[PDB]
């Protein structure tokens, strides 16, 4: 029992976007960062009083859709679908970017554990990600071909003076796991393309 | 071969409106006269005036044919209104309920669109139609339920005509209610038509009664 | 002006409990169900449950049943959510939100008589609840050496790792303020342990790696820890 939304969508001002929700009494919420959510659509396609008719909802098969016509920068926000089957279930959310700059790929710097840290009997890998736009990114850590889930800490993207985004991801390891592998990799997916950096016990 | 209609603890009003404590075991079709207590416990469970009450008891007193039928069906008459309204003052087995033969219409999706509903008696018998007019105790309730402060209910038949303008009034609490529903009825001769128009405050007919006074 | 006004920010220790309040104005409190929804930093919304303020009946989300208590006081139009046995990953913003369906008009004795969830149309401003068991602790500081895999077009990135401190903030300077160009000090990360870490990275000409000294100066005033860390190419 869960609804699946795309992680991100982007459009230029004046265009129309559609956000989907795969699973007709779906409701849709808009959330600007740090503010309370706002109900945009309920019962699939009705608008609460005072909500713009640029927002509309539709269904098709097992997919509900929110369409925004005539995009304006104020439409940049996170969008959540919502449904109910005896329990209220939110979709995972879609970050919608209204493009104000060219789409920029992240710069990634990956650092190995220092000499000092390893002789304190610890090991941290540091992946630094900067200057990407839109501010939606996914980080994957590979220990030598294979995924690594335990020990990862990743910040949410943050807006810099550039008005692009930066993030960092840390992988904690024991000195033994660090040296027992050929290499470790930081894998940064942004708009479907990947930047990967790799360090080795070298 | 006609026995009296025994109403138990119920009044004619409670029985004919369908007070949820007033369903008889064997629903009878003809009867000689009505038996009811001097002060029946169960009548108008939502407080209010039952218009021309002794006259209705007279007219229902001898009956050779009696058939309940859904004059305005619940699941098709009111697509744009909320029909499910119940009341704690009309409880049954500890749960809020309502008159079986009426429907409390309220807003839907934040709106109470103007309604107009007609019924033509093709039963080849007289048809007894009952309805009510709600008087909320304050204007906030009027707006929440009906989305208008200028409510009208108009009922027109070929032999009865009345336009109700229900106004707000805070009456003494009776079965926990400060508001009121006033109850009305009319006997539809064959071929006659009744029209309900309202923008709020209508407790609409759901079931009516085709009857022969034999 | 229908409005939900929530209680203020809360700071709790793990194992504690927190009770958030949500006061309704501009409509009749008992007329609508009240939901609670939380949102952890950078995460999505997640339903916690609802209360029916007319009856006091509740429905809790699977994730929180056994741990969450929702109550109300109708005489003051206020809903409450108590969440006990708090963990750091209960740090979140907590929202009360009104169900959009009019269910009761109690002064008229009207009840909808049937409930279905169609959405939440009025929301509180949210309450920040931070859960932390960490004690003040100064950073360990480790150099992030420039390598040939961190050199670019005559420029190289080097830095300092500031690890395991609490609380925020730390301040990082390079060469005691004399180096500011190419400095990028990233926002800190909150580890599961409750301690912070961050990184500061400076881009420098590769040509000065053998001549110029690079030292990051880290200050964490709540612990009065001051570290000066020299960062050199890896020999
Ligand atoms: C059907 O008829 C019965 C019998 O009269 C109704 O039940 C009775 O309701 C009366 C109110 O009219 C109750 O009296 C009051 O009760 C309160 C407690 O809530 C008490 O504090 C007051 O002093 C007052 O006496 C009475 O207890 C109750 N009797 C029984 C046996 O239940 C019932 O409400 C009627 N239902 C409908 C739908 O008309
Ligand atoms: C019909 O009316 C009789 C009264 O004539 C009700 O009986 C009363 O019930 C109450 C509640 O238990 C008692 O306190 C009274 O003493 C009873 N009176 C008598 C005379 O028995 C009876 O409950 C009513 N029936 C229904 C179904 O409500
Ligand atoms: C219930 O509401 C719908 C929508 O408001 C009504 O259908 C509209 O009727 C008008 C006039 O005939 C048309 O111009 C609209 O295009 C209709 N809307 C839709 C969505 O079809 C409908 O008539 C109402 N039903 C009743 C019984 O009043």
């Amino acid at each position: 029992s869960a609804l699946t939304q795309p992680a991100s969508v982007s459009g230029s001002p004046g265009q129309s976007i559609t956000i989907s929700c795969t699973g007709n009494l779906v409701s849709w919420y808009q959330q600007h960062p740090g503010k309370a959510p706002k109900l945009m659509i309920y019962e699939g396609s009705k608008r609460p009083s005072g909500v713009s008719n640029r927002f509309s909802g539709s269904k098709s098969g097992n997919t509900a859709s929110l369409t925004i016509s005539g995009l304006q920068a104020e439409d940049e926000a996170d969008y959540y679908c919502c449904s109910y089957a005896g329990s209220v279930v939110f979709g995972g959310g879609t970050k919608l970017t209204v493009l104000g700059q060219p789409k920029g790929a992240p710069s990634v710097t990956l650092f190995p554990p220092s000499s000092e840290e390893l002789q304190a009997n610890k090991a941290t890998l540091v992946c630094l990600i900067s200057d990407f736009y839109p501010g939606a990114v996914t980080v994957a850590w590979k220990a030598d071909s294979s995924p690594v889930k335990a020990g990862v800490e990743t910040t949410t993207p943050s807006k810099q003076s550039n008005n692009k985004y930066a993030a960092s991801s840390y992988l904690s390891l024991t000195p033994e796991q660090w040296k027992s592998h050929r290499s470790y990799s930081c894998q940064v997916t942004h708009e479907g393309s990947t930047v990967e950096k790799t360090v080795a016990p070298t | 071969a006609s026995a009296p209609l025994q109403l138990g603890n119920c009044s004619v009003a409670g029985w004919i409106l369908g007070n949820p404590e007033c369903e008889l075991l064997i629903s009878r079709e003809s009867w000689s006269y009505i038996v009811e207590k001097p002060n029946p416990e169960n009548g108008t469970c939502y407080p209010g005036h039952f218009a021309d009450y002794e006259e209705l008891r007279e007219q229902l007193s001898s009956v050779s044919s009696f058939e309940r039928f859904e004059i305005f069906p619940k699941e098709s008459s009111w697509p744009n209104h909320t029909t499910t309204g119940v009341s704690a003052s009309c409880s049954h087995n500890g749960e809020s309920s309502f008159y079986k033969n009426l429907l409390w219409l309220t807003g839907k999706n934040g709106l109470y669109p103007n309604l107009s509903k007609s019924y033509a008696n093709n039963k080849e018998k007289e048809v007894l139609v009952l309805w009510g007019v709600h008087h909320p105790p304050n204007i906030g309730d009027q707006r929440a339920l009906y989305h208008t402060e200028n409510a009208y209910v108009s009922v027109v038949s070929s032999h009865y005509s009345r336009k109700f303008t229900p106004e707000i009034a805070k009456r003494p609490k009776v079965r926990d209610q400060e508001g009121r529903i006033n109850y009305y009825w009319t006997l539809l001769e064959p071929g006659d038509t009744i029209i309900f128009e309202a923008n709020g405050n209508l407790i609409a007919p759901r079931y009516a009664f085709a009857l022969s006074r034999g | 002006q229908v409005q939900l006004v929530q209680s203020g920010a809360e700071v709790k220790k793990p194992g504690a409990s927190v009770k958030v309040s949500c006061k309704a104005s501009g409509y009749t409190f008992t007329g609508y169900y009240m939901h609670w929804v939380r949102q952890a930093p950078g995460q999505g919304l997640e339903w916690m449950g609802w209360i029916n303020p007319n009856s006091g009946g509740t429905n809790y989300a699977q994730k929180f049943q056994g741990r969450v208590t929702m109550t109300r006081d109708t005489s003051i139009s206020t809903a409450y959510m108590e969440l006990s046995r708090l963990r750091s990953d209960d740090t979140a913003v907590y929202y009360c939100a009104r169900d959009l369906t009019l269910m009761y008009v109690h002064s008229s004795g009207w009840e909808r008589g049937v409930y279905y969830y169609y959405g939440m149309d009025v929301w509180g401003q949210g309450t920040t609840v931070t859960v932390s068991g960490a004690s003040t602790k100064g950073p360990s500081v480790f150099p992030l050496a420039p390598s040939s895999k961190s050199t670019s077009g005559g420029t190289a990135a080097l830095g300092c790792l500031v690890k395991d401190y609490f609380p925020e903030p730390v301040t990082v300077s390079w060469n005691s303020g004399a180096l500011t160009s190419g400095v990028h000090t990233f926002p800190a990360v909150l580890q599961s342990s409750g301690l912070y870490s961050l990184s500061s990275v400076v881009t420098v000409p590769s040509s000065s790696l053998g001549t110029q000294t690079y030292i990051c100066n880290v200050n964490h005033k709540p612990s009065n820890t001051k570290v000066d860390k020299r960062v050199e190419p890896k020999s």
